[PDB]
C-alpha cells in the first residue's frame, strides 16, 4: 500500500 | 473600508434590488439568513432587525432566543443571479445580544474575539489561504446527486479541455466577476476532483469568502446539470477533499515566520507556532473534522495526514512548510476539511498556535523518514501520535483540553459537543448493508 | 384616511376596473362575497346593495336574511391579475342591518364593539403583529395536492436559493407591490414550511391583512404549481403551523405595557393584560383553534403551547414577551394557529385582556424552569393548567366562560357552537384508516 | 421525548 | 332532515 490514490488510475 | 452606508443606498438605486439576505453561520456551518424587503434597508443598516438567535445552535436548540442582526458593510456583495422583480443583494451580519454586547455564540464573533486576543499579543493581522477541494456528481433526471463522476481526470491534468463543459473554467471566473481573487485552479488527483485556490487575506475575510465560495460553486455546479459536494470522502478507494489551510502571522505589517539568518528561515514566533499546533492537534481535530464521514479520509494511502509531525516534504505531514519565504512565509495545515466550521477550524487554530507562542514551546525536529514505513510502535517511542481514528476518539480528546475549550467558549463548547455527540450516537446504532453483505449469509 | 370617494371612482376610471367584489368573512374565517359590475359603483358606495346576511352563518344557515354591505374605503385594493376585459378591485365590507343599526352577527362588526369597549377603558390603539405560517405541497398532474414537500429546508436556512423556485421570495415581493408592510421571512423547522411577518398594525387593518394575506399566498402558490395550506397541523411528527399574535396596547399614542422602572421593564397594565390572558385561556381556546386539527398541534414536542402558563424565555410557553422594549413592548400569544378567524381571536383575546385589565387580577409568577421536566400531577399543584386536548373539551370550557361569551355575543355563540359541535359529531363517529391498520387483522 | 421537530432530521 | 343542501359539504 502506501501510495493508492496516485496509482488508482491502473 | 470598502463600502460606507450612502454607497449601498445608492448601488441598491441603482441596481433596482427587492431581495436583501442577512446571511450568517451556524454551529454546523451552512449558511443561514433572515430576508428583509428593500424598504427595510434602513432598519437593517440601524441594527434593528430582530431575529431567533437559537437557530446558530441548530438542531439541538431549546428556547427561542431575541438577537439583532449588526451587518457588515464591506461585505455587501450584489447576486449575478437576476430573481425576476429586482436583484438579491447580501449582507453578512454579526449577531449581538439585545442589550448590545455581541452573542458570545456567534462563531463568528468567537473568531473576532480570538483575534482580538491574538492583537492583545501585540500581533496586527492573521493571514489564511485556504486550498478548498471537491468533487462533481452528475445529476440524473429526476435532479437528485447519482455516484458519477463528471471526468476522468488526473492530477493536474489538461482533462475537461476546450469544447464545452470545463464548469471549474465557468466557476473560477464568475467568481473573478464577482470579486473574489482566485489564485490558482487545477484537477486534483481524484477523477471528478477539482481544486480552486483564492489569494491569502484576513482571517474573517478569508471565512466569508469560504463560505461564500460554497455556496456560488454549489449554485454554478447547479446550472451545468452537477452536483457539488464538500464531503470530506464521499467514495472509498479515491483521494478525499481536504482544505488545507495556509497561515501566516503579522506583526507591524510585515511577516513574523520568517527569518532570514535562522535555519529553514524560520523565526522563533514561527517554531513557537508549529510547537503550538503541535502539542493541540489531537484536541482541535473534533473542530477541524466535525463529520463522522472526515475520518474515513484521516486514513492511510491518500495523501491526507495520519500522524502528529511537521516537515518541509514529506508524504502527508500534517504541517507543511513551503518553500517561498520573505512576505509569503506560513504554515500550512492540511487535516482540516471542507466540511469544517471555518470560523471555528480558524479559532482553534489561532488558539493553539498563540498557545505556542505565549508558553514558548518547543518545537519538535521536523520528520524526513516516510514514518509510513516505520511501524505505529516503532513511531511512538518518538514525538509522532496518531490523529484520532473516529469522531467519538476526537471528541473525547476535545473535551479534556482545556485551552481549546475557551478557544470557542462554553456556550459553542456545550452545544458543538451535544451535537456531535447526537451525531456519533446515531451514526455508531445502525445497520450499514456492508454489514449485511459480510454477515447475512456468512452467519 | 387614505382614500375617499373620488379617488375611488377617478382610480377605477383610468385603471378600468369591470368587477368589484364586495368581500367579507363568514364565522369559519372563510372569505365571501357578492359580486357587482362597475356599473354598479354608485350604488355600492351609498350602502345600499343588498345580499343574503346568513352566509355569513355558514352552513348552519336556516333562513335568508336581507343585509346590507357598507364597504370600507380604505380597503380598495387592485388586484394584479387582469380579468382579461377589464380589472378587479376589491372592498372589504360591514354587515349591517336593513335599519341601519351594524348586524350582531358579523365578525368585524364584533371586533370593531370590542374596540369600542376597549375604548371606553380609556386606552386608543390595539396593534397586532401577526407570524403567520404555512407549508407548500407539490400539485400533481390532475392539479390537486400532493403529501410532498416543495423543499427539504431548515429552521432560518437558506434553502430555497437563487435559479428560480423560492416562492416565499415572490410572494413577499408581490405582497409588497401590494402595499403590504413585510417585515421579515424565513424558512420554518419543518421541510416545506415558511414564514412571512408583518409590521404591526391596528387590529382591523391587521385581521384584513391576515385575510388578504391568506388569499394572496394561495394564488401565488397556485401559479407557481404548488399548494399553500394554513392547515394547523398537515403531517404527523412534524412541526405544526401557528399564528403566533404579537398584542400590544396603547394609551394617548404611548405603549402602555411599558415601564422602564419596574421589574422586567413592565408596567402594571401589562401584568394584567398577561393575568387576564392567562385566567380565561383554557376558555377561547376554541375560538383560536377552533379546527380538530387544531389539537393535534397542541402537543408536546414541537413547541406549540400545552400549558397555561408566561414566561420571557421557555420552551414553548403560552404567553412570550419579547426582549425589545419601550416602544415595541408587547405580549404574544402563541396558541393562536392561521385557521383561526382572525377578527374572532383577537375579539377574544382583546376581551380577557380587558377583563384582566379591569378586575386588576394578577398575573402568576412566570416560569422559567422546563414545566416539560415534571409530570402533570407534579405541575398542577402549582398555577399550570392544561390546554384543552380536543375540541370537544375546548367546546366545553368555552360555553362555561361567562366572560368570553359577551366576547363575541349571542348570535355568533350559538351559531359557531353548532357549527363547531356538528363539525366534532361528525369527526366522532367516523372510521379512521389508522383503526382499521390497528384492530382488523388483531382482532 | 421533549424534542422531536428539531431532531427530526436524523 | 330538514337540511340537506346546506349541510351537503360534510
Ligand atoms: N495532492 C493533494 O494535495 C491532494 C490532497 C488530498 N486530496 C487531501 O485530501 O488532503
Ligand atoms: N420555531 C417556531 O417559532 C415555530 C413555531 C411552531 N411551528 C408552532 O406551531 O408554534
Ligand atoms: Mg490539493
Ligand atoms: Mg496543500
Ligand atoms: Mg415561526
Ligand atoms: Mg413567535
Amino acid at each position: 500500500t502506501f501510495r493508492q490514490g496516485d496509482m488508482s488510475r491502473f | 473600508a470598502k463600502y460606507t452606508r450612502e454607497d449601498i443606498e445608492k448601488l441598491v438605486k441603482e441596481e433596482n434590488v427587492k431581495y436583501i439576505r442577512l446571511q450568517f453561520t451556524d454551529i454546523l456551518g451552512t449558511i443561514k439568513n433572515v430576508e428583509i424587503p428593500v424598504s427595510q434597508l434602513g432598519k437593517a443598516l440601524d441594527n434593528k432587525v430582530m431575529f431567533d438567535g437559537s437557530s446558530i445552535e441548530g438542531f439541538v436548540r431549546i428556547e427561542e432566543s431575541d438577537m439583532y442582526l449588526y451587518p457588515d458593510l464591506n461585505t455587501f456583495v450584489i447576486f449575478p443571479w437576476t430573481a425576476e422583480k429586482g436583484k438579491v443583494a447580501r449582507f453578512i451580519c454579526d449577531i449581538y445580544n439585545p442589550d448590545g454586547t455581541p452573542f458570545e455564540g456567534d462563531p463568528r464573533n468567537n473568531l473576532k474575539r480570538i483575534l482580538k486576543e491574538m492583537e492583545d499579543l501585540g500581533f496586527s493581522d492573521f493571514n489564511l489561504g485556504p486550498e478548498p477541494e471537491f468533487f462533481l456528481f452528475k445529476l440524473d433526471e429526476k435532479g437528485e446527486p447519482t455516484l458519477e463522476l463528471n471526468d476522468k481526470g488526473g492530477y493536474f491534468d489538461l482533462a475537461p479541455t476546450d469544447l464545452g463543459e470545463n464548469c471549474r473554467r465557468d466557476i473560477v471566473l464568475e467568481l473573478e466577476e464577482m470579486g473574489f481573487e482566485i489564485e490558482a485552479s487545477h484537477h486534483e488527483v481524484a477523477p471528478g476532483q477539482h481544486e480552486i485556490d483564492f489569494k491569502y487575506a484576513g482571517a474573517v475575510r478569508s471565512c466569508d469568502d469560504i463560505q461564500t465560495f460554497k455556496l456560488v460553486v454549489k449554485t454554478i455546479a447547479r446550472k451545468h446539470g452537477l452536483h457539488a459536494t464538500f464531503m470530506p470522502k464521499p467514495l472509498f478507494g479515491v483521494n478525499g477533499s481536504g482544505m488545507h489551510c495556509n497561515l501566516s502571522l503579522f506583526k507591524n505589517g510585515v511577516n513574523a515566520f520568517f527569518d532570514e539568518n535562522a535555519d529553514l528561515q524560520l523565526s522563533e514566533t514561527a517554531k513557537h507556532f508549529i510547537a503550538g499546533i503541535v502539542k493541540h492537534a489531537t484536541s482541535f481535530t473534533a473542530v477541524t473534522n466535525p463529520t463522522v464521514n472526515s475520518y474515513k479520509r484521516l486514513v492511510p494511502g491518500y495523501e491526507a495526514p495520519c500522524y502528529v509531525a511537521w516537515s518541509a516534504q514529506n508524504r502527508s505531514p500534517l504541517i507543511r512548510i513551503p518553500a517561498s519565504r520573505g512576505i509569503s512565509t506560513r504554515v500550512e495545515v492540511r487535516s482540516v476539511d471542507p466540511a469544517a466550521n471555518p470560523y471555528l477550524a480558524l479559532s482553534v487554530l489561532l488558539a493553539a498556535g498563540l498557545d505556542g507562542i505565549k508558553n514558548k514551546l518547543e518545537a519538535p525536529a521536523p520528520i524526513d523518514r516516510n514514518i509510513y514505513v516505520m511501524s505505529k510502535e516503532e513511531r511512538m517511542e518518538n514525538g509522532i501520535v496518531d490523529l484520532p481514528a473516529t469522531l467519538a476518539e476526537a471528541l473525547e480528546e476535545f473535551k479534556s483540553n482545556e485551552v481549546m475549550v475557551k478557544a470557542l467558549g462554553e456556550h459553542l463548547f456545550e452545544h458543538f459537543i451535544e451535537a456531535k455527540e447526537i451525531e456519533w450516537d446515531m451514526f455508531r446504532t445502525q445497520v450499514h448493508p456492508w454489514e449485511r453483505e459480510q454477515y447475512m449469509s456468512q452467519y
